[PDB]
């Protein structure tokens, strides 16, 4: 179904110049992958630690297909980005149902609405953004080493194209090029540990080299050296992909300079698709019997990765002052604890993998869309300050600076305290999501053993509460710097609306001010239903934690 | 009329082409002991010459003998390389 | 001075598009045993490549239409005042 | 590389480098390079500063992956020679 | 079918496109003409000239009458009174409006005759138009901005702006009828200075021309003599 | 706030989309009995029925294909449980092939079964 | 094909109607045109090599290459001889062509090829393996012939 | 003045056989293969056009047991 909306969508695009198609262009995609979630629901009936598919280069489980399902609902979400106009007008006068759905309204929108904004006229831009989701479910289902290949470009291209679509911004090219030339290094690392793999084993299947390790961790002639090897080599690759420290330099820059709702995208999809073909690849190659083997096991890259990501998360974004080099740094932070539970391989650590791969992916997306809002909010406000007016690409990236948030409690007070919510979930604050997250954690490293690093995630944690106080204090500590805008409210300056019926024909006649204009429903509803995820999990948490459950035991089934 | 001068150098070129033909064909009969040439040889064809060079010491040569001579079972040849395996 | 776009795209599309007929290669050399489960393949391969080529025509990367008297105005009598 | 693949019987392959990479990739390469304003000067990094890395960094990696190559690589590269 | 010339449909000669209104503008070069002259001495042999020619091509155009005119007039008439606020342009500016999307038209008075301009989006491909024909002026002023750059930004184009399909207390400019292509070959049969078209253009230079010669007060007495021999060639005496 | 025509372009690709999405769920909800993944009493009943009549006409289970049997083994192993993965890549069996997950001597036993009881009948006529 | 791989042939030599590389009178043309002494004999060598070239595959793959319409010297001497009769016709094609058109601007050339050849070309590669399969006229691929 | 495809479909393909013949005719051209993909085939088998068997491409091993030949024994040599 993907792959039947991305020719579909290329071959409608292909034969259009129109910029106003855009919005049209990307509700299709909503809708194209609704149609995805339920070919994939319906295909959950069945248990089984998988099932090769098409000449057993791709596999599915119910692991892969939950998902599947997962990446196409983020994707959706945010999708709505481009899908919906950031403001509306609101009266009393048209809130019926009757209204909504019999009558409609006419105003002068397209100051009010930005229907020209730039991120409103990119054609293609669905579409890429298909193409990287083909990417990731792909790697997903993955079960040879040409499709690992494949697949891992697929997504990797997509994501350098979509840093450099807005090909006007200097940041945004800049940006892409970063990304393509690092990111085409780390593409070579991967090829050399896939091609390692194949050179001794003489296969590129996934099932063969599984076997290879399995007869070979016994308790001589072709001592087998090289998977270990070779999936080190592999796994750096995709450890600079997730931004896990010492490989994460690039996601700070890259993710600054491209625009917010790219980055929205950018910086959450990619990691899920990586993580969960990571998981079944640890699962199959991990040693049982203390030999040799164990002693060279590729998996400490990730224990290593874990502990320095929890370092340089926590300790480097102590001093940005720029909102989204902050969250970058909040990111690798939080793949260190990600890269915990994948190392630790226990069903406790695998339930609390999954677990909060789902969670932090929520929780990231609301981070993202509440400081979307809060851009597209400030409309309706000036500021004086100098810092501000000396920023580039206001318009791609209308939030830059934490101290441009500052007094955001007195502009929106509710909508501050869903932000503050988020970052008190993103600490580990009991009872929002994120502590329940960090306690399963903790728990499966200190079931296994793990004290040292359960004692520097702790101790990390502390650091990395610093910077996210800070984010709340400016918020809720200082009175704000910007000021609703005089001539939007002045008494005489009232734009006019009418509210005409099913025929055309006029029914009111309404004057309408810069207090009736207020954020689009879509961006509103959806930072509602996460912030309420957030903050009342306790009350929800039983169907949600049981999936993953038996997710573990039908992966670890004996 | 007809530009006879015009046409020389066609007769020219035309004229060389039969010439490699002839001549490729020659030495390449001459080559193979008086015989025409193979062509579109496959492994298979490859293997039947070296077959009949280990029966009558040239890689064209023919003999309808029901019966192998002696040191056929002997001459059967194993190739030997040092690097490109 | 600046350099024409063009030139970037007749490379780039004939570099992929040279990759794409590179890899049907093979399969005239092997239609006998591919058959008609191997053409069915070959035919997905060459729709979904036909579709990027109507893409850059649609979009006439190269510039097609790169070289090219309704009156706005209109006058009405009315008379004296 | 091509004419390397070529000799041993790679023909295909070999051939395929030849059109691909030299006749369309390594073309695409020079256009952009030739079009684009480039001072050789702004592009001259110290290379003696980068030598003592250069050594540590060849001798480091050449030791890890020389003993993953599988023998076919490795049988006839540095009295008694197999055949 | 060829009971009317098509606008824009090539004349013969390159660049001069058959006319949309060729009588009405007839009308309003030569009325602007005439007005435009009442500022010139009546001893002035050039505003006599000017006039004589174009008051007699008036009553020319004069002499030839779309049909059903009279039933137009009536109505058009009636629809400028009662929505005159749309019409002047004082109120719209002196191009109806800054809303291309959409009908303009505009009331102007020349030479004691009213004339109504109207102008109309081009007729182009929907496959092609964006937001139909709404002019782009970039995107807004998102982000951290001062009031400054707001009102550069037109923001006050908020409160002023109209929705192209916001017609509620608007009306439509209904067009004058056209002369018919008989009409047309007959009318510049009488005034015989050429196609109508080039007769309009000949009219707009007459009416440029006036400015120039009130500049230049070219009724005056002459400006600078002729010096002795000045315009002594190498002429025998007779 | 799109052009003139640009929705009804758009709802164009929308229709298309819904037919090939609402088509593949139609697939997947017969296809998945055959899987067992689904409930399918009375698919496996006709089944039954169908496979036994086939048998005793000297027909081939699956049926004659045109395809080599090597060929066959491929499009086995490639649209085998395919339908599962009709979220990411849609894929048909078109082949006439005898690979199909089941032992077929279910279809023999009740075959030979009841052609006893045809012969049983007709020779008390 | 054998009419569009002809045309391609001629572009591909840089041969009129497709010469820019060596017009003088068209103001930004000519770049052949700067080659003196050895150089001008490089690259003129090389052109009418490839013309001959392109005009023997043009024979081979469609004009039935050697093909005609006992000794090994008379026959060898026949297939050379009726390759170049068939390559001979195809170089005063070649010339004809020269003599008969006036050039192309290299705007419509590149549109040429990309919006009428090329998208021909991919329609006529759908269509003919569709035929060969419904002919049953696949040919084998091993060593015959 | 172009016609729209989607409101008179017989008219725009009219116009593009006439305006745009190279990207009409490659539609058509490339239509041709699944059309003669679904008709021939059905109609060789009517006349009577039947598919060759495929060729050996490697040895064909009788299938069942051995038959147990006597005959050229070693006793025969000589
Ligand atoms: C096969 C060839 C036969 C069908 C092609 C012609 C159908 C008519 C299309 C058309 O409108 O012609 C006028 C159209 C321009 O006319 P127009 O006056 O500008 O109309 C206004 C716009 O087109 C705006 O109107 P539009 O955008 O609705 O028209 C474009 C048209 C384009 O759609 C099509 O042409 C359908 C192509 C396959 C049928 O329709 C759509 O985009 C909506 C439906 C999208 C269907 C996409 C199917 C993807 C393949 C899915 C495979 C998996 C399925 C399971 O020119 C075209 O032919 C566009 C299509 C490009 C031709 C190549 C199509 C085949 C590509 C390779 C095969 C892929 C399979
Ligand atoms: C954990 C999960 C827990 C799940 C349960 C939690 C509670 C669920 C609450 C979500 C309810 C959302 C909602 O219905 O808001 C209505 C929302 C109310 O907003 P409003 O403030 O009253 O006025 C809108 C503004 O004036 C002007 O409107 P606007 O321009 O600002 O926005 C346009 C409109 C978007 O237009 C739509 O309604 C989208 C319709 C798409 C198709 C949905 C039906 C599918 C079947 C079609 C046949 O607004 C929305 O509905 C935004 C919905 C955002 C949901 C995001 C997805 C989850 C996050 O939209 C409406 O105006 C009335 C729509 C009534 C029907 C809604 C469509 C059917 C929904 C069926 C749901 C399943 C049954
Ligand atoms: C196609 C239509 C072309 C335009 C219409 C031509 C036309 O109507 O002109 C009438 C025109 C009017 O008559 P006329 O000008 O008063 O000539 C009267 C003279 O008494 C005539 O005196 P004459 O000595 O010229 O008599 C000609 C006679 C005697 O001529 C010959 O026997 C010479 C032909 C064979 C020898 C050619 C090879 C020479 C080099 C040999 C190898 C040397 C290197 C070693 O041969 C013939 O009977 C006609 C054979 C024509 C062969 C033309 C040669 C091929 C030209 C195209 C070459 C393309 C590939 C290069 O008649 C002629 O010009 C004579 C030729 C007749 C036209 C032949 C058209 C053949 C085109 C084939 C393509
Ligand atoms: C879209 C445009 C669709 C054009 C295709 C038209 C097919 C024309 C043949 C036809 O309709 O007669 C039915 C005729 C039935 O033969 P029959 O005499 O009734 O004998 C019963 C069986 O064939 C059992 O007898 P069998 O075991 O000997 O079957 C072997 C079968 C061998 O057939 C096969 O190998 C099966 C291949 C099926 C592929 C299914 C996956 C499709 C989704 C792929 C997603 C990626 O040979 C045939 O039956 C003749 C088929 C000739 C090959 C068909 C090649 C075209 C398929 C690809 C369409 C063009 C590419 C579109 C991609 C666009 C991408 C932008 O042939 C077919 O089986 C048609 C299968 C392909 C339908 C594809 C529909 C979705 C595309
Ligand atoms: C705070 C919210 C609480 C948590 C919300 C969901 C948590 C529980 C969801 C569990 C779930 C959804 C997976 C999507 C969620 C992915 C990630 C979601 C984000 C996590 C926030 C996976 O359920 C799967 O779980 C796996 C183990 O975990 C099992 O292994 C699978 O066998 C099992 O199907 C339920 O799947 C189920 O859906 C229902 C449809 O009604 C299906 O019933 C049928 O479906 C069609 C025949 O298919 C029929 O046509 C239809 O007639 C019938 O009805 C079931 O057949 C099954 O498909
Ligand atoms: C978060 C949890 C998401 C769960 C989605 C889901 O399970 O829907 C099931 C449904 C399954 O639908 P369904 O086909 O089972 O419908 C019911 C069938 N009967 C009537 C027999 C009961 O999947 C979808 O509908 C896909 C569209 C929903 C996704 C839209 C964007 C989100
Ligand atoms: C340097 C040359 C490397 C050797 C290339 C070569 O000679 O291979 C020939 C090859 C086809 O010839 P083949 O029959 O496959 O092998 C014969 C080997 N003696 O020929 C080829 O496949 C490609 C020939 C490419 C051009 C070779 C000359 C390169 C230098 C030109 C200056
Ligand atoms: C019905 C089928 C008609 C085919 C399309 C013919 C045509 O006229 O296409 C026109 C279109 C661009 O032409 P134009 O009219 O100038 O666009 C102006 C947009 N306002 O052209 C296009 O946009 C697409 C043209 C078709 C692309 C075909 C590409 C090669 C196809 C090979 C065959 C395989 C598919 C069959």
């Amino acid at each position: 179904m993907i792959m039947i909306s991305i020719l579909s969508l290329l071959l409608s695009t292909s034969v259009t110049l129109r910029r106003d198609m855009s919005i049209l262009f990307n509700r299709i995609s909503i809708i194209a992958l609704a149609y995805c979630i339920l070919h994939d629901t319906m295909s959950l009936s069945f248990i089984s630690k998988g099932i090769g598919l098409h000449g057993g280069l791709l596999h599915i489980t119910n692991l892969t297909q939950i998902f599947h399902i997962f990446i196409f609902i983020i994707s959706i979400l945010i999708l709505q980005l481009t899908s919906f106009y950031p403001r509306k007008v609101w009266i009393p006068e048209y809130s019926s149902l009757k209204d909504i759905f019999f009558n409609k309204i006419l105003y002068y929108r397209t100051k009010i609405i930005n229907k020209m904004g730039e991120h409103m006229k990119i054609i293609e831009y669905p579409l890429i953004l298909l193409f990287v989701i083909s990417g990731a479910v792909f790697l997903i289902s993955t079960n040879d080493l040409v499709s690992i290949f494949l697949s891992i470009e697929l997504q990797s291209y997509g994501l350098y194209l979509l840093s450099t679509i807005y090909r006007n911004s200097e940041l945004s090219t800049t940006g892409g090029l970063i990304y393509f030339l690092l990111g085409g290094l780390s593409s070579c690392f991967i090829l050399l540990g896939t091609s390692l793999l194949y050179v001794n084993s003489g296969t590129t299947s996934l099932d063969g080299l599984y076997i290879l390790n399995s007869i070979s961790d016994v308790n001589s002639w072709y001592k087998p050296y090289y998977l270990n090897f070779s999936l080190l080599i592999f796994s750096i690759g995709f450890l600079f992909k997730v931004s896990a420290a010492p490989f994460h330099f690039w996601s700070p820059d890259v993710y600054d300079a491209i625009p917010t709702i790219v980055t929205t995208f950018v910086a959450i999809i990619a990691k899920i698709s990586i993580f969960i073909f990571l998981l079944e690849l640890v699962y199959y190659t991990n040693s049982n019997a203390n030999s040799y083997l164990s002693e060279f096991s590729w998996t400490y890259a990730l224990l290593i990765s874990s502990l320095l990501s929890l370092i340089i998360g926590t300790v480097v974004g102590l001093t940005q002052f720029r909102i989204k080099r902050l969250l970058a740094y909040s990111t690798i932070s939080h793949v260190g604890f990600i890269l915990l539970a994948l190392s630790v391989s226990s069903i406790e650590s695998t339930q609390a993998f999954i677990f909060y791969l789902i969670q932090y992916s929520i929780s990231n997306l609301n981070a993202f869309f509440i400081l979307i809002t809060i851009g597209f909010s400030l409309y309706g406000y000036v500021t004086n300050n100098k810092e501000y007016k000396s920023l580039l690409d206001k318009n791609n990236s209308p939030i830059q600076l934490i101290s441009q948030l500052k007094g955001y409690f007195y502009i929106n007070p509710l909508l501050s305290l869903s932000l503050a919510i988020t970052i008190f979930s993103f600490v580990g604050v009991p009872p929002l999501v994120g502590f329940f997250a960090k306690q399963m954690v903790l728990s499966a490293a200190l079931d296994n053993g793990y004290i040292f690093l359960s004692l520097i995630a702790i101790i990390t944690s502390v650091i990395g509460a610093v910077y996210y106080l800070n984010v709340i204090k400016e918020i809720f500590f200082y009175s704000p710097e910007h000021e609703v805008n005089p001539v939007l409210n002045e008494s005489d300056s009232n734009f006019s609306l009418r509210i005409l019926n099913e025929k055309n024909v006029l029914i009111r006649s309404v004057l309408l001010k810069g207090r009736n204009i207020f954020i689009s429903s879509p961006f509103s509803i959806t930072i509602s239903i996460i912030t309420n995820v957030i903050l009342l999990f306790i009350f929800m948490n039983k169907e949600w934690l049981s999936m993953g459950t038996i997710l573990v035991q039908i992966l670890f089934s004996a | 009329p007809v530009p006879f001068e015009t046409l020389i150098p066609y007769g020219i070129i035309i004229a060389m082409f039969g010439v490699t033909g002839a001549g490729m064909a020659k030495v390449r009969h001459m080559f193979n002991g008086d015989k025409r040439h193979r062509w579109s040889v496959d492994q298979w064809d490859k293997q039947q010459m070296e077959r009949d060079r280990r029966l009558t010491g040239h890689l064209r040569g023919q003999t309808d003998n029901p019966i192998a001579p002696p040191g056929f079972e002997f001459n059967n040849p194993w190739k030997v390389x040092x690097x490109x395996x | 001075s600046p350099f024409n776009i063009s030139f970037f795209i007749y490379g780039l599309v004939f570099l992929l598009l040279d990759l794409e007929i590179l890899l049907l290669y093979p399969f005239a050399v092997s239609e006998y045993v591919n058959s008609a489960y191997g053409l069915a393949a070959a035919l997905i391969f060459i729709g979904i490549i036909t579709i990027g080529f109507v893409y850059e025509l649609g979009h006439d990367a190269l510039k097609v239409h790169s070289r090219q008297l309704k009156s706005s105005v209109v006058i009405s009598y009315l008379g004296n005042i | 590389v091509s004419f390397y693949l070529i000799l041993i019987g790679l023909n295909f392959v070999g051939l395929s480098y030849l059109i691909v990479y030299i006749g369309a990739v390594s073309i695409l390469f020079l256009f952009i390079l030739m079009l684009i304003n480039i001072r050789t000067s702004e592009l001259q990094s110290n290379t003696s500063n980068s030598i003592p890395l250069t050594i540590l960094v060849g001798i480091i990696i050449s030791s890890f992956l020389f003993k993953m190559l599988p023998y076919g690589v490795i049988i006839s590269n540095q009295k008694n020679d197999l055949f | 079918k060829g009971k009317f010339l098509v606008p824009g449909a090539p004349t013969g000669l390159t660049g001069l496109g058959t006319h949309p209104s060729p009588r009405s503008a007839l009308l309003y070069l030569y009325h602007s003409t005439l007005e435009k002259l009442k500022q010139i001495p009546e001893h002035s042999v050039y505003r006599q000239s000017v006039e004589a020619v174009t008051r007699h091509r008036l009553a020319l155009v004069e002499s030839v009458v779309p049909e059903g005119y009279d039933a137009w007039v009536e109505r058009a008439k009636k629809l400028l009174e009662e929505h005159a606020d749309q019409f002047d342009p004082t109120k719209v500016g002196p191009e109806g409006g800054e809303e291309v999307q959409g009908a303009r038209a505009v009331k102007v008075e020349r030479d004691g005759r009213v004339f109504v301009v109207s102008r109309l989006p081009k007729e182009e491909d929907e496959r092609v138009l964006e937001w139909d024909g709404e002019v782009d002026e970039g995107p807004e002023l998102e982000g951290s901005r001062t009031l400054e750059e707001k009102i550069e930004g037109g923001l006050e184009k908020i409160f002023t702006r109209r929705d192209v399909k916001d017609t509620v207390g608007r009306v439509e400019w209904e067009p004058e009828p056209q002369l018919t292509a008989e009409q047309v070959a007959e009318l510049e049969n009488k005034i015989g200075a050429g196609l109508i078209e080039e007769v309009i253009q000949v009219a707009e230079g007459e009416l440029k021309l006036v400015d120039t010669m009130v500049k230049a007060r070219v009724w005056e007495p002459l400006e600078e003599q002729p010096r002795p021999g000045q315009w002594e060639y190498f002429e025998r005496k007779p | 706030q799109v052009g003139r025509g640009g929705f009804a372009k758009a709802m164009r690709l929308a229709g298309f989309i819904g037919l090939a999405g609402g088509f593949l769920y139609f697939y997947q909800r017969s296809i998945l009995r055959f899987y067992g993944m689904s409930e399918n009493a009375r698919e496996v009943e006709m089944d039954m029925r169908e496979m036994t009549d086939r048998v005793k006409a000297g027909l081939p289970l699956y049926g004659e294909s045109r395809l080599s049997p090597a060929m066959q083994g491929v499009a086995a192993r490639q649209s085998r449980y395919s339908a599962l993965f009709f979220g990411v890549m849609p894929w048909f069996n078109f082949v006439n092939h005898n690979q199909h997950g089941v032992d077929t001597a279910k279809y023999y036993q009740q075959a030979e079964r009841e052609l006893e009881a045809e012969r049983l009948a007709r020779e008390q006529a | 094909v054998f009419i569009i791989f002809f045309i391609g042939s001629v572009a591909e030599t840089n041969r009129a109607p497709f010469d820019l590389a060596e017009a003088e009178s068209e103001l930004v043309s000519g770049f052949m045109t700067e080659h003196a002494a050895v150089i001008f004999v490089f690259f003129f060598l090389a052109e009418y090599g490839s013309i001959v070239l392109m005009c023997i595959l043009t024979s081979i793959l469609f004009l039935g290459g050697y093909l005609l319409i006992n000794a090994p010297t008379v026959e060898g001497s026949f297939y050379g001889l009726s390759l170049g009769v068939k390559t001979s016709i195809l170089i005063f094609v070649f010339i004809w062509t020269r003599a008969s058109f006036p050039r192309i601007r290299f705007d419509q050339l590149m549109s040429f090829c990309w919006t009428v050849l090329l998208p021909i070309l991919f329609a006529l590669i759908v269509l003919v393996p569709c035929i060969l399969y419904s002919f049953n006229i696949f040919p084998v691929n091993i060593s015959l012939l | 003045t172009t016609p729209r495809f989607w409101s008179t479909p017989l008219k725009y393909c009219r116009w593009a056989a006439r305006e745009r013949p190279a990207l009409f005719f490659s539609v058509v051209i490339g239509a041709l293969g699944p059309v003669t993909l679904a008709t021939v085939p059905p109609l060789r088998r009517l006349i009577g056009d039947v598919d060759a068997a495929p060729i050996p491409l490697t040895y064909p091993i009788p299938p069942g047991p051995r038959k147990q030949l006597k005959g050229y024994d070693d006793d025969t040599e000589d």
